[PDB]
Order: C-alpha cells, then sequence, then structure tokens
RNA sequence: GGGAGACUUGAGUGCAGAAGAGGAGAGUGGAAUUCCAUGUGUAGCGGUGAAAUGCGUAGAUAUAUGGAGGAACACCAGUGGCGAAGGCGGCUCUCUGGUCUGUAACUGACGCUGAGGCUCGAAAGCGUGGGGAGCAAACAGGAUUAGAUACCCUGGUAGUCCACGCCGUAAACGAUGAGUGCUAAGUGUUGGAGGGUUUCCGCCCUUCAGUGCUGCAGCAAACGCAUUAAGCACUCCGCCUGGGGA
C-alpha cells in the first residue's frame, strides 16, 4: 500500500461540533472509498502567512492514511474537500 | 462517434452521421409516447407563420420530465434512447416505485447509474438540484427560470452552464451563449452537460436528408420580384442595393437588435452576448 | 509489481530457484508488455514509455531466437504455454 | 556546515517551519546551497518542503 | 563489444610499448599463447608467464628495451582481420623488412613464423606482421 | 565454418539500494501584466538620441480595494540533473520508461552493428474545434532619411496556449555514428559503494558511473584532441571525390 498525509485548513470561523461533525465526515468518506485512516489530529491552530479565501487565520487539521495507489478514496477527498466550503484549503502528499 | 460515407454516390459524398454507439435500444416507452401533428409552420389561421417547414418524417412525442422534482426516490438509468424530437438523447430511468421517466442524457451518463433529485442529492451528473444547492463552478443543464415550471435552458446536444456565484435570492449563471444572468436561487437545475456532444459535426449530405429533417427549401431574397421580397427585381444578379440588408418584412438583417428595449429580464441580465 | 514477478518466475522456473532462464525471462517480460501495452492504449502519447515497451518487445523477441536456435521444444512449448506466435 | 546533515535528519517535513525559517532570506526568498553551506541533495528536499508550506500557508510567498 | 582478440593483443602490445611500460596483461587464449611464445623465442618479448584463474586465464608480457631503453618491437601489425581474412600460399609468404622483421602464420602445422613456413613450404593464415 | 559437449568474463534475469525539470493524465499555489467595477485625486501620462503618434478634463497616469481571466513558473538554480535525440524547471496525486551502484543466486554468448523498413523528431506551418493576458510577423500611425517597403516609437491581426490529426525540416552541433579493448598525471563537481577515523556531524584512503577544467605520450595542415581522443587497434553501418550550374 502508499501512505498519504493529508493536512487540511478548516475555516476558522467553524464551531466545534461543526468541525467536529466535519472531521468525522470526511473520515467517513475516506474510509468507504477504500482508504485506511490510520490517524486523524487536530495539528494546530494558526495565523496564515497569507490571507487563503479573505482569512488570516485556520485550523489545521492532519490526517495521516494509508490506501491501495488504485483506490480513489484520495481522490474523492479531493472532490468533495474543493466542492466543500468549510475547508479552505487541502495538501495530500505521499509519505514514505 | 461520426462515420463518413464513402464516396458511392455523389449525394452520398462528403455526408456523414453518428454511429449512434450511445444509443442502447430502438424501442420507445409505449407508456410515455404522445402523438404530435407536423404544423409545417402553420398556424391556427391556417397561415405559414413560419416558413421552410414542413414535409419530413412522422414523429412521436416522447415527454420528457424537465421538472426532476420526484425527490422521493432514486432513478435507475435504464437506457439510453434517440429521441426525433430534440437534438439531444434521452434516458428511460426508473424510479424504484415503479414511475417510468424520460430524461435528457447527461454527458457520461451510463445505463444503471442510480440519479436522485432533491436538495440531499450529492453532485454527480445527472442528478436534479435547487440551484442554491449547487456548488460555484458547477457544470449544468436543463435549467428552469420559474421554481416548479420545468428546466427550460440548456437543453441542445452538447450545451451547458457554468454556476458562477450567489446574489440575494438569485444565482449568477454563465448560459451557454456566454451571457451572464440572476436567476432564482429556488429553480432547479441538472448536474452535467447535455450529451450527444457531436451532433454539431453531422454533415447533411443532400437536400433530401434536410427534406427528411422537416426543412423545406430555402429561397434567397434576391432571386424574388419586387412585390415579394425587398430585395427581389433588377435586371440579372444585383447587390443588395440598399442602405442594408433586409427580411421579407423589412427589418434589417444583419446587426440590428431585436431584443424588447424595455424587457423585464434586464434587469436581471448582468452581461449579454448573443 | 515485484509479487507478481516472483509468482511468474515460480511457475515457468526451469528448475528450483532458477530466475534467469530464457522461459523465465520471456514469461516476464510477456507480461509486462502486455501491461504496458494497456498503459500506452490509455496513453497513446507517452512516446517515451512506449520506446521502452519497444526495448522489452526486442529483448523478448531475441530470447525467444537463441531459445528457437538451442532447443525447439523448449520454444514450442513455451510459446504454446504463453499464447505467442 | 550542512545544519541538515549536523542535526542529521533524513526527513524534512514541510510542517517544520521552524526548520525551514532558517534556509530562507528576509522576504521569502529562499537562500542558496553556496551560502547555506549544505549539500545538493538536502537542497533539493529542502526546496520541495519549502514550496509546500508556501502552498499550504506555512511560509510567505513575499515579503 | 570485442571482435579480434588477437588484434586487441596486438594493440595492447604496441600501446605498452610505445609508453615503454615494463608488463602487460592479456585474458589467456591459445592462439594469445602461440603468439607470445613465438615473440619469447625470436627474443622480441623479454619473458612470457601464465596465470590461471576461473574466467579463463591470464598471461602476462615482459617487454624488452635495449640499451638506453631503446625499444627493441618497432610495431606489431594485424593482417588477417575478421571482416577479411588472409590466406598465403606457400611461394606467398611475406618477409618483413627484408627478413629483418616476422610473420606469424597458422597453418595446419601449427602457428609458425614466416621463415619456418617457408621452410615446410607451406602456406597458411597471415595472423601478423612483427618488426 | 559444420556437429556434439564445457565455461563465465560479454549479455541479461534475480536480490539489496540511489538519484533525477524522463513521459503521460487530472488537479492545484503565488507574483506580475492586462482588463472590469468603485473610492481618492488633477493635469498631464507615455515614449525617444531628440521628437511625435498615442492615452487623459466623457477625469487619465498614479492610487486602494477587490473581481475577471490568459500565459510563464521569480527565489532555489549549479560547464547541476534527466532523456537516444528533439527536449524536460511552480506544487500534488494517478499511470509509466529508462539509468546508475552493490551482491553473485540464476541463464550460459543469448552479443555488436544494422541497408530496406518502422517509431520519435525544436520552431515555424497546415486542418478541425477551443482559448486568447502578455508578446508579436503581417498591418496602421509617428519618427529617421536623399529615399526607409527597415533599425526606433505608439498600437496591433495571425501566431504564440489547449485537444486531436497532419507536416518531418533546423548551425536538429560536440558542425566529432555505434560497440568494444588498450595508453601519464592533476584538480573540480553529480549519484552510489567499501575501509580508517570520527561520539554523531564530519574528515582521510580505495572504487563504480557521469560531468567539467588542466595536462603527458601520440596524433594534426595548423588550429587543437588528449581515459568524455581527433591517440592506439578490430566489427558494422551512413557518407565524400574541384567550384558553379543545383
Ligand atoms: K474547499
Ligand atoms: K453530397
Ligand atoms: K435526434
Ligand atoms: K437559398
Ligand atoms: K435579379
Ligand atoms: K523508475
Ligand atoms: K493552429
Ligand atoms: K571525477
Ligand atoms: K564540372
Ligand atoms: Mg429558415
Ligand atoms: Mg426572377
Ligand atoms: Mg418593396
Ligand atoms: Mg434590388
Ligand atoms: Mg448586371
Ligand atoms: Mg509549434
Ligand atoms: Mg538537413
Ligand atoms: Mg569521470
Amino acid at each position: 500500500d502508499t501512505k498519504y498525509e493529508i493536512m487540511y485548513i478548516i475555516r476558522p470561523n467553524i464551531d466545534e461540533e461543526a468541525k467536529t461533525a466535519l472531521v468525522e465526515r470526511f473520515d467517513t468518506i475516506l474510509k468507504d472509498n477504500g482508504a485506511e485512516v490510520i490517524e486523524s489530529k487536530d495539528w494546530e491552530k494558526r495565523r496564515l502567512a497569507y490571507e487563503m479565501n479573505g482569512f488570516r487565520e485556520g485550523i489545521y487539521h492532519i490526517v495521516n492514511v494509508t490506501s491501495p495507489s488504485t483506490a480513489g478514496a484520495i481522490n474523492e477527498f479531493d472532490r468533495l474537500a474543493k466542492i466543500n466550503d468549510d475547508i479552505i484549503r487541502h495538501m495530500i502528499v505521499k509519505v514514505e | 462517434a461520426i462515420k463518413k460515407y464513402k464516396p458511392t454516390t455523389n449525394g452520398r459524398r462528403n455526408m456523414t452521421s453518428s454511429d449512434f454507439a450511445e444509443i442502447t435500444t430502438s424501442t420507445p416507452e409505449k407508456s410515455l409516447l404522445q402523438p404530435l401533428k407536423n404544423n409545417a409552420g402553420r398556424n391556427n389561421n391556417g397561415r405559414i407563420t413560419v416558413r421552410h417547414q414542413g414535409g419530413g418524417h412522422k414523429r412521436q412525442y416522447r415527454v420528457i420530465d424537465f421538472k426532476r422534482n420526484k425527490d422521493n426516490v432514486a432513478a435507475v438509468v435504464k437506457t439510453i434512447e434517440y429521441d426525433p424530437n430534440r437534438s439531444a438523447n434521452i434516458a428511460l430511468v426508473h424510479y424504484e416505485d415503479g414511475v417510468k421517466a424520460y430524461i435528457l442524457a447527461p454527458k457520461g451518463l451510463e445505463v444503471g447509474m442510480r440519479l436522485v433529485s432533491g436538495p440531499e442529492a450529492d453532485i454527480k451528473v445527472g442528478n436534479a438540484l435547487p440551484l442554491e444547492n449547487i456548488p460555484v463552478g458547477t457544470v449544468i443543464h436543463n435549467i428552469e427560470m420559474k421554481p416548479g415550471k420545468g428546466g427550460q435552458l440548456i437543453r441542445s446536444a452538447g450545451t451547458s452552464a457554468q454556476v458562477l456565484g450567489k446574489e440575494g435570492k438569485y444565482v449568477l449563471i454563465r448560459l451557454n451563449s456566454g451571457e451572464v444572468r440572476m436567476i432564482l436561487a429556488t429553480c432547479r437545475a441538472t448536474i452535467g452537460s447535455v450529451g450527444n456532444e457531436q451532433h454539431e459535426l453531422i454533415n447533411i449530405g443532400k437536400a433530401g436528408r434536410s427534406r427528411w429533417m422537416r426543412k423545406r427549401p430555402t429561397v434567397r431574397g434576391s432571386v424574388m420580384n419586387p412585390n415579394d421580397h425587398p430585395h427581389g427585381g433588377g435586371e440579372g444578379k444585383t447587390p443588395i442595393g440598399r442602405k442594408a440588408p433586409v427580411s421579407p418584412w423589412g427589418q434589417p438583417a444583419i446587426g440590428y437588435k431585436t431584443r424588447n428595449k424595455k424587457a423585464k429580464s434586464d434587469k436581471l441580465i448582468v452581461r449579454r452576448r448573443t | 509489481s515485484q509479487e507478481r514477478k516472483n509468482e511468474i518466475i515460480k511457475e515457468y522456473a526451469r528448475h528450483e530457484g532458477d530466475t534467469g532462464s530464457p522461459e523465465v525471462q520471456i514469461a516476464v517480460l510477456t507480461e509486462d508488455i502486455n501491461q504496458l501495452n494497456e498503459h500506452a492504449r490509455t496513453h497513446k502519447k507517452d512516446h517515451h514509455s512506449y520506446r521502452g515497451l519497444m526495448k522489452k518487445i526486442g529483448h523478448r523477441r531475441n530470447l525467444l531466437a537463441y531459445l528457437r536456435k538451442t532447443d525447439i521444444q523448449r520454444y514450442r512449448e513455451l510459446i504454446q504455454r504463453l499464447g505467442l506466435r | 556546515v550542512d545544519y541538515i546533515a549536523a542535526n542529521h535528519i533524513e526527513y524534512i517535513d514541510y510542517k517544520d517551519t521552524e526548520l525551514l525559517k532558517r534556509f530562507i532570506s528576509e522576504r521569502g526568498k529562499i537562500l542558496p546551497r553556496r551560502v547555506t553551506g549544505t549539500g545538493a541533495k538536502n537542497q533539493r528536499k529542502l526546496t520541495i518542503a519549502i514550496k509546500r508550506a508556501r502552498i499550504m500557508g506555512l511560509l510567505p510567498f513575499v515579503s | 563489444v570485442m571482435t579480434d582478440p588477437i588484434a586487441d593483443f596486438l594493440t595492447r602490445i604496441r600501446n605498452a610499448n610505445m609508453v615503454k611500460h615494463e608488463t602487460l596483461e592479456v585474458p589467456a587464449s591459445k592462439i594469445k599463447r602461440d603468439i607470445a611464445e613465438i615473440l619469447k623465442r625470436e627474443g622480441f618479448i623479454r619473458d612470457v608467464e601464465y596465470i590461471e584463474d576461473d574466467k579463463q586465464g591470464v598471461i602476462r608480457v615482459f617487454l624488452k628495451y635495449g640499451k638506453n631503453e631503446e625499444r627493441v618491437i618497432t610495431n606489431l601489425k594485424r593482417i588477417s582481420k575478421p571482416g577479411l581474412r588472409a590466406y598465403v600460399k606457400a611461394d606467398e609468404v611475406p618477409k618483413v623488412l627484408n627478413g629483418l622483421g616476422i610473420a606469424i602464420i597458422s597453418t595446419s602445422e601449427g602457428v609458425i613464423t614466416d621463415k619456418e613456413a617457408r621452410a615446410k613450404n607451406i602456406g597458411g593464415e597471415v595472423i601478423a606482421y612483427v618488426w
């Protein structure tokens, strides 16, 4: 399998329970599409080096995952994350 | 795809048509067929009101569900079928409760897709949602201008529109024509673009084929008599010989805009094109 | 896949532990050639990868030529097993 | 001195913004490996990590 | 790929001789040994020895330089090549430098010099000239 | 040369590692330009050797806020890397080729070259359909000039980008075919490998394969080439036989 790391920025305004619901929704997306969510953490809450979508602040949440390369879980996360408004920016990188 | 005919005859020469590969059956739904008569461009007065129409092949109307307001259950795409009345193809879909219907076939539609309608529907090709629930940047079709009236815009083969943004109770849309305008957010649309994108590339090939498609010959005004057309008359071939080319009823034909100047939709039209 | 390569090595091995041999090499080359043909059919414009495929094809033909030169019976058996011309 | 080598870290996360900040000049521009005394291999890895950090907003593009 | 180890042997000798190296080494082959021993008994090369390894063996040649480091071997030349073979009849055996040099020939009587070949009145394949 | 054996060096596979703008597909980030909208704000801005065209009192340039969208990927960056060549530089992921270094388990000459064929092949160009900010043949205007169908200036269409399909040419160059072996050193640098140290980092020694520079013998008409030969040799291929006409 291949190991991915997904760090995405939730807009800072979000409520705690809304944030928790969003986190679990995206974790469910990964699992159902065929990935193995081996870790999901709320990494930090940081100011942005530059304004992103008009925001200078955000909540960085990390998700370490490991999925078959052919599985479309990563691709589906990209699609749904891009569509969703809460998440500002998502980075998916292979981790060796 | 488009198949080109070998030049076995002058008529057949340069002719092209669609292979109809996507079409999966040639047996329309008896339940949804309705009769249609060829008006041949004649109104209740019986006068020819629109020229160059009539003749051609007999057609049965297929009842398309432009409303897509059955949000209760998903509809499974049973077949892709050819529709004589529209450039796009249609899709027969079964609702899990047993209601059969036809929809426009979006680009990429496949038999077995389980489409859904309503606010909770996912953003998938063929699903129908109110415009408010469609994320910006989405490509859509079968847009309705008045809620509940059914899709009216973006229904020809290969056409598409894009959702640009929201404001107030309206949603900004770029139409296939390139015009940018506001549309009531409560209106619905279908995710995707109209399939059969290749339709425009067909080369009709011969006059008889136009006749099949119900187009009667078009006669240039320049070869009519003066009492028939403003361009008529004159010895030999003649130029326009007027201030500008005009229709048979004197309406200028090149660049003269005909949209009503006090149209109520000017408030909603943001940027015009065409 | 390394796992796939090992399994095919075992199937066509002339004897125990035989990795390099006309039979094993040709079979592995054939599998990669078929697999890479699908990739090329998907990516018509991947000319660099396609040259790799052509080098593989040439190498496999050379091995087959050598094998037919040496042992015709093994050559006939191998083409039968692998469905080659 | 190759600071990366001295620290003996063969994995250069694009999240260790503190680690990255010691390889960029003011204005956010990246420093030459000849300036920093580091190796070529680690220089390439630093470039990738810094660029990833910039795209995710951890580091500034300019200023 | 190497196509004429005999020519390679001759060229190894020529290059080593040109730089006045004391010794040289070559992969061992029967015909190479025949040429080496011919040169040895003709006094061109100082000494010859053979080593056995697990590839094909090795042959080491110690070059001969006269007084004042003068080169004994003026040059070597490959006559018969894989591209074109050179066969000479008994009366066609050549003389290198009017006999001062030698011509190594392969015959049904073995690998012999030009003098020996014409003494036996047999032809063969002219492997090389040396002088 | 032919037949029957044997061998492992060449060749390839296995196994353990290394780097990389190699290719393809779909996404995505920031600076800038231009344009759009609206503030502020008034007399120019722009440009040249000097000018003028041009834009600006219908309020320009500038200026702040955003918005739009096209293209290229600053810094890193390096006779650095990769590719057979053309060529490949933002980042991510999917697919994918090749190369190098070890080990020596495997096959046991299976190799080299390669007419004819086939594939790839910068830029421009062509076809269909897209897209189109900047730049820019053509072209327009202002200058220069004896003239200026130019150099210069202000604009600017095709094109430059994308998908598909053609086209098959370049100073497509190292103006140096490929394979192999041999023949002083010195010094850089790329990716590995081993040892001797070193607490580690690191430094010393050996070596594999690139990449530079310097430089022996040798070669050369000279210029220069010199283990990345144009030196010493063998194999195969392509090609040359005074200039013009061409
Ligand atoms: K998003
Ligand atoms: K025709
Ligand atoms: K139709
Ligand atoms: K007509
Ligand atoms: K007339
Ligand atoms: K690879
Ligand atoms: K074009
Ligand atoms: K070196
Ligand atoms: K002549
Ligand atoms: Mg008409
Ligand atoms: Mg008439
Ligand atoms: Mg009239
Ligand atoms: Mg008239
Ligand atoms: Mg007339
Ligand atoms: Mg081009
Ligand atoms: Mg030429
Ligand atoms: Mg070197």
